[PDB]
């Protein structure tokens, strides 16, 4: 009989695989915080990594990786693509980005003004965007609005070259968005889950005009509030990769997999390659695994930027069961086996 | 020469001393009669040896330590041993009845007892010494005499020999291979009361020990005669310094002057590498590259921690057999580009590296191959608090409930020292993350 | 890469390796009274046991 | 050098304490006469324990045999075991102690009780370093019941720094002598609580269930119930008599065993309870099988506070604690959580006599409080009328010391209550 314990009470994705592994009957749930368990499905901050594996007789396993917050932090993220060789400062799939600390507390501030003059300077489109963890967000294309917007917070403020040549779905001249679900298991065999979901903009991009940031931003929770043609389109501003790569080739005269997947994959591959020697639980006395949700954006030439990786994402409604199983046939019953794989596994060299 | 007086305290430290003093003799050429043929100069001499041996006019090498516990069953074994004719009887302390795995009755009922008669046969030691320079204190932390006696112990050598350094050789308690229930409150309650007479304290964790012996050793159970062959491989190699010639660790200050820049954080973790299993008829010898990068694999570490999600404040590699410096630095320079060393700020980045020729000794008809070159690393990182966290969360189970707090109050502690020690604990553990986190 | 302290003897040598430079009267106080604690808490004991 | 003091009293008190002395000393290797001729040195490793070294290198039992008539100790010493006591340990009288609590501790048994205490004082004063007492006694009975604990009241006054600790057999009316039982039980158990460091909660009533259903046994006979007791004895001392790295002392024990002073009522279990081998998977499902306890308490009611397990012969320890591991998962909500590790496991390479491999079981659980409360709800029974009373006030008890320890029962279902949610 294999123990596990819940640990965080709101993940969505989770509340579906303890669900799914009662259905086992070979799965028995305890208390929060009985020690003697085999799996864990941990508190988002704060998870008590230190006291892990250290149970005779346990084998113990973790739904998160210790370190990858370098990965899901905004600022994190930017540092760690400029510092890490890996990924260099020319890293060509990710925005141009400068960490920005509010005054009222390292910093960039002058390498982003000398590098936002030299675009003024030379007519070069010079749209930017702040952004932070604790979001608030605000699209300017005047240095002084957004440093002074990071100065009215209190937190890390980011900066980063907003696309201003976004691919347009038609017809409704808008943006979006893709999200790919990715699972990295205790082997660090990294698995993309073949499903994804495009967040769409339900309304037309006007980029003469970036106050309205509607049209700009893709959140499911920014269309289904200020929005009006919420729903319009595709159901919940949610378009599936069978629709996006036949809209890809009755409009483009190409698909999914060569114009956006390819670089989808290489992009995830980089990334979590690139901390592995960090977060890997290799020869540790205890196993991690996780779901990370990896957000894309799409310019006109179709060429794939990532914007962030979020390590604690939700699902599209009609996957939420495709995926949670999943995660219990590749992340946990690899570990702790019962009495067509939906994931695509990107090779690499450990 | 200045001399080391050793000091093993309960069924662990005196068990572990055992070992210790076993692979010291066959390291230095001494029989068990205590007779040391290559040693020219007769009842005398300084040489590094000599730290740790006194020498007779008859020639015998007696070693400077002293043993000591509640019970006689321990001590017992070596006053008949093998090595029975190394020690004087008067080297070889006992009482009638233990601590019953109790604090409280190390520290007060029983060791209040006792205590004067210890100290008396630790200055007859002292009186024989030109220029000590301090103690080593091997114990555990789960006993009520390792736990009880020795910081009473530690508490008088202090006001005894104030200018005197201490080291510790500590087992932190594992619950695989104990069979305890208040070893949490015990542990706190005695590095409560020890942080600050102790300059420098190696712990060793069973589970650690344990999993080795299983892994390397291919050991299916092991037994406490397993774990401490290996505890002694570990603690000679980190008084290899103190008994041979050489300039690094030359005496119990440098190992604060090296390793604890602050006083509190004076943990250093020990990474011992190679540990082969004898029975494989033939293995390949690893380079110095392979060995010091196994001093960053947890699998070889005494405490069980993630250094990736620490930092360092000083590292020292000591290495023993074929080991010349072009090839350490050479695997120092590979290891940076690789491996999650994260120094402090206000500390340089690099190592102290210490060499000595000698491989090291196996004992005859043991569980450990004959390597041709290892190395411990001692590195002081924020990564051991994870220890004193699981120590303490334990602790916080029982003593909200005062679960098992009678058998101590009992024996004259009052319950406030509970909280009193637990709250030291939790400014320990706030120090590591102050210095590690940001 | 910088070694510097580099010492050598017979039995061995040593160095250091540098890759960046940095960014009695109150203890029987408590003794005794913890004796008198027990004597009290034996001293209830045979009161006690005297009714 | 850790001397124990066995003192037994009354008729089921000597004859469990007789089966005991007859079940360790075959481990042991003494025969009916004190010599030895065992083959092993982990039989007189720690010998002294129980035994003192006579003349001629015999091995008298540490043991004083109390009792208010001699019927019970006529046996013991015509027995075939008898002879290997000690001559002057027999101190008994003459009266009995006609199944009252009130002859054992006020009257008959209080003229007695200091010549008892010379024969332990005797036996003390040539111990190198005394661990302290046992007892073995019934409580529904008038000697072992009343002049036991009065006993062990005079022992901790003379011995207050010695762990005390007592083999206490509660009556149950399946296997009943008389309907007083009750109230002997009642007022012996208040005693236990303030005197005794460890009481092991032998009911007759678990032992009959263990004798007719398990072992297949139509008409239980005490001797039948006592060779159980005898198993598990040998058992729950194991970790005493024999050498190791389980060899401790009682009060060390007791100290990971009693995690709050007057919760120290112990469910002790054995098992195997027919040639076939036991597989390790066997023996420890059993082990924590209620049949298997001799309590008659449901572990499933209560939650545990510690746990022990004594597993003895030749066998592999790495399949013992896969199996106690699946044991434990299966049984995760029962073991209080805020008691870190507190179900341990030892070996003894020694197997009892005919036997590959026993498990023996030491369990603090709150469950035992419904033991208490079968006690309980019998003796208002028979107070609630006033009923059988006339045999206490006539030796000079008053009801008021009824209701007392009525509350003191009551007092002691509630605390264990506490600690079960
Ligand atoms: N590594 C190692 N650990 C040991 C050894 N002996 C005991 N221990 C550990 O020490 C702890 C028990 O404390 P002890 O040292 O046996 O107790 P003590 O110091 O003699 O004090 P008392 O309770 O009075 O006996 C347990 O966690 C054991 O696992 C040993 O020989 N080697
Ligand atoms: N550099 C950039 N260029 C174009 N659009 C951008 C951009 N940075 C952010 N966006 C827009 O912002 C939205 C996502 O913002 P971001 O992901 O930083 O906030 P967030 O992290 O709170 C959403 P989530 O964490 O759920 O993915 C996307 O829909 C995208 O359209
Ligand atoms: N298990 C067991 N119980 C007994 C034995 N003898 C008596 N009893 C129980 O003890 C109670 C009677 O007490 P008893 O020992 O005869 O009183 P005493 O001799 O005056 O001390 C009854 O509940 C009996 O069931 C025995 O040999 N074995
Ligand atoms: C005589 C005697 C023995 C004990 C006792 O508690 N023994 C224990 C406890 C746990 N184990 C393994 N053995 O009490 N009286
Ligand atoms: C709960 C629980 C049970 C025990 C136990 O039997 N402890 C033993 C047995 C032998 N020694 C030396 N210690 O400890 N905690
Ligand atoms: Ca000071
Ligand atoms: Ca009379
Ligand atoms: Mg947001
Ligand atoms: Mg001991
Ligand atoms: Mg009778």
């Amino acid at each position: 009989m294999y123990t596990f314990v819940v640990r965080d009470e709101n993940s969505s994705v989770y509340a579906e695989v303890s669900r799914l592994l009662l259905a086992t009957g070979q799965w028995k749930r305890l208390r929060k915080d009985n020690p003697r368990f085999n799996l864990m499905l941990g508190e988002r901050n704060r998870l008590p990594f230190g006291r892990l594996g250290h149970e005779p007789g346990l084998v113990q396993l973790v739904n998160y990786y210790r370190g990858a917050d370098k990965l899901c932090r905004k600022a994190s993220l930017v540092k760690l693509i400029k510092t890490s060789p890996e990924l260099s400062e020319s890293c060509t799939w990710f925005p141009e980005s400068y960490v920005i600390y509010p005054t009222n507390l390292t910093d960039e501030r002058e390498v982003f003004l000398a590098a936002y003059n030299r675009r003024r300077e030379g007519r070069e489109g010079n749209v930017w965007i702040a952004k932070s963890s604790a979001g608030g967000i605000l699209i300017s294309s005047e240095a002084s609005e957004l440093l002074d917007f990071i100065d009215e917070q209190g937190q890390v403020h980011v900066i980063q070259k907003y696309l201003e040549k976004p691919l347009l779905l038609e017809p409704g001249h808008r943006k979006f968005d893709i999200r790919s679900w990715v699972l990295v298991d205790h082997l660090y065999n990294i698995y993309l889950y073949r499903e994804g979901v495009l967040r769409t903009s339900s309304e037309p991009y006007n980029s003469a005009n970036f106050q309205d940031k509607t049209c700009h931003l893709t959140n499911h929770c920014i269309q289904k509030e200020y929005s009006k043609n919420y729903g319009r389109y595709e159901e919940g501003n949610e378009m599936f990769f069978e629709e996006f790569n036949q809209y890809l080739m009755d409009a483009l005269n190409t698909t999914l997999e060569n114009s956006i997947l390819l670089q989808i994959k290489h992009i995830i591959r980089s990334c979590l390659m690139c901390i592995e020697p960090a977060i890997s639980t290799k020869h540790l006395h205890y196993q991690s695994f996780q779901l990370f949700g990896f957000d894309f954006m799409v310019d006109e030439e179709l060429k794939v930027w990532l914007i962030e990786v979020n390590g604690a994402p939700a699902c599209a409604q009609k996957l939420y069961a495709e995926l949670c199983q999943g995660i219990v046939d590749v992340a946990i019953s690899s570990v702790f086996p019962l009495a067509t794989s939906i994931f695509i596994k990107l090779h690499h060299h450990h | 020469m200045r001399e080391c007086i050793s000091i093993h305290v309960g069924q662990a430290g005196v068990q572990i001393g055992n070992a210790c003093w076993e692979l010291y003799c066959l390291e230095h050429g001494i029989q068990p009669d205590g007779q040391m043929p290559s040693d020219k100069t007769i009842g005398g001499g300084d040489d590094s040896f000599n730290t740790f041996f006194s020498e007779t006019g008859a020639g015998k090498h007696v070693p400077r330590a002293v043993f000591v516990d509640l019970e006689p069953t321990v001590i017992d074994e070596v006053r008949t041993g093998t090595y029975r004719q190394l020690f004087h009887p008067e080297q070889l302390i006992t009482g009638k009845e233990d601590a019953a795995n109790n604090y409280a009755r190390g520290h007060y009922t029983i060791g209040k007892e006792i205590i004067d008669l210890v100290l008396d046969r630790i200055r007859k030691l002292a009186d024989q010494c030109t220029g000590l320079q301090g103690f080593l204190v091997f114990h555990s932390f789960g006993g009520g005499t390792g736990s009880g006696f020795t910081s009473l112990l530690m508490e008088r050598l202090s006001v005894d020999y104030g200018k005197k350094s201490k080291l510790e050789f500590s087992i932190y308690p594992a619950p695989q291979v104990s069979t305890a229930v208040v070893e949490p409150y015990n542990s706190i309650l005695t590095t409560h009361t020890t942080l600050e007479h102790s300059d420098c304290a190696f712990m060793v964790d069973n589970e650690a020990i344990y999993d080795i012996c299983r892994r390397n050793l291919d050991i299916e159970r092991p037994t406490y005669t397993n774990l401490n062959r290996l505890i002694s491989q570990i603690v000679s190699s980190i008084t290899a310094s103190l008994r041979f010639d050489g300039a690094l660790n030359v005496d119990l200050t440098e190992f604060q002057t090296n390793l604890v820049p602050y006083p509190r954080i004076h943990f250093p973790l020990a990474t011992y590498a190679p540990v082969i299993s004898a029975e494989k008829a033939y293995h390949e010898q690893l380079s110095v590259a392979e060995i010091t990068n196994a001093c960053f694999e947890p699998a070889n570490q005494m405490v069980k921690c993630d250094p990736r999600h620490g930092k360092y404040m000083a590292c020292c590699l000591l290495y023993r057999g074929d080991v010349v410096p072009k090839d350490v630095n050479a695997a120092i320079a590979t290891i940076k580009t690789k491996r999650s060393i994260q120094f402090v700020d206000w500390c340089p980045t690099g190592f102290k590296v210490g060499i000595n020729y000698q491989p090291p000794t196996v004992v005859p008809g043991g569980d450990l191959a004959k390597v041709q070159r290892a190395v411990c690393m001692l590195s002081n990182t924020t990564a051991i608090a994870e220890a004193w966290a699981r120590l303490d969360h334990k602790f916080d189970l029982m003593y909200a409930k005062r679960a098992f707090v009678h058998w101590y109050v009992g024996e004259g502690m009052e319950e406030g020292e509970f909280s009193e020690a637990r709250e030291d604990m939790a400014a320990l553990e706030k120090d590591y993350e102050e210095v590690g986190v940001d | 890469m910088e070694v510097i302290e580099l010492n050598k003897c017979t039995s061995g040598q040593s160095f250091e390796v540098i890759l960046k430079p940095p960014s009695l009267e109150e203890i029987q106080k408590k003794l005794e009274a913890a004796e008198e604690r027990r004597k009290y808490q034996e001293a209830e004991l045979l009161k006690h046991l005297a009714e | 050098m850790r001397e124990i003091v066995h003192i037994q009293a009354g008729q089921c008190g000597n004859q469990i304490g007789a089966k005991f002395w007859e079940v360790i000393s075959d481990e042991h290797g003494i025969d009916p006469t004190g010599s030895y001729h065992g083959d092993s040195d982990l039989q007189l490793e720690r010998i002294n324990v129980y035994y003192n070294e006579a003349t001629g290198n015999k091995y008298v039992p540490r043991a004083i045999l109390v009792d208010l008539e001699p019927g019970t100790m006529d046996s013991v010493r015509s027995g075939p075991f008898g002879q290997i006591f000690r001559p002057d340990n027999f101190v008994f009288g003459q009266s009995g102690a006609g199944n009252n609590w009130a002859k054992g501790h006020y009257t008959e048994g209080a003229e007695l009780v200091d010549s008892v205490l010379d024969v332990v004082r005797k036996e003390s004063e040539s111990c190198d370093c005394l661990q302290g007492f046992q007892l073995t006694h019934s409580l529904g009975g008038g000697t072992g019941s009343g002049m036991g604990t009065l006993l062990i009241s005079k022992i901790r006054e003379e011995y207050p720094d010695r762990i005390m600790n007592t083999f206490s057999v509660m009556p149950s009316p399946k296997v009943s002598d008389t309907v007083v039982e009750p109230y002997n039980a009642t007022l012996s158990v208040h005693q236990l609580v303030e005197n005794t460091d460890e009481t092991y909660c032998i009911d007759n009533e678990a032992l009959y269930d263990i004798c007719f259903r398990t072992l297949k046994l139509t008409t239980p006979t005490y001797g039948d119930l006592n060779h159980l007791v005898s198993a598990t004895m040998s058992g729950v001392t194991t970790c005493l008599r024999f050498p190791g790295q389980l060899n401790a002392d009682l009060r060390k024990l007791a100290v990971n065993m009693v995690p709050f002073p007057r919760l120290h009522f112990f469910m002790p279990g054995f098992a195997p309870l027919q040639y076939r081998a036991l597989t390790v998977p066997e023996l420890t499902q059993q082990m924590f099988d209620s049949k298997n306890m001799m309590a008659a308490c449901d572990p499933r009611h209560g939650r545990y506070l510690t746990v022990a397990a004594i597993f003895r012969g030749r066998m592999s320890m790495k399949e013992v604690d896969e199996q106690m591991l699946n044991v434990q998962n299966k049984n995760s909500s029962y073991f209080v959580e805020w008691i870190p590790n507190n179900v341990k496991t030892a070996v003894c390479d020694i197997p009892p006599r005919g036997l590959k491999m026993s498990a023996t079981f030491i369990g603090n659980s709150t469950a035992i409080q419904e033991l208490f409360k079968r006690i309980s709800e019998q003796f208002t029974a028979m107070f609630r009328r006033k009923a059988f009373l006339h045999w206490y006030t006539g030796e000079g008890m008053d009801e008021m010391e009824f209701t007392e320890a009525e509350s003191n029962m009551n007092d002691l279902v509630s605390e264990y209550q506490q600690y079960q949610d």
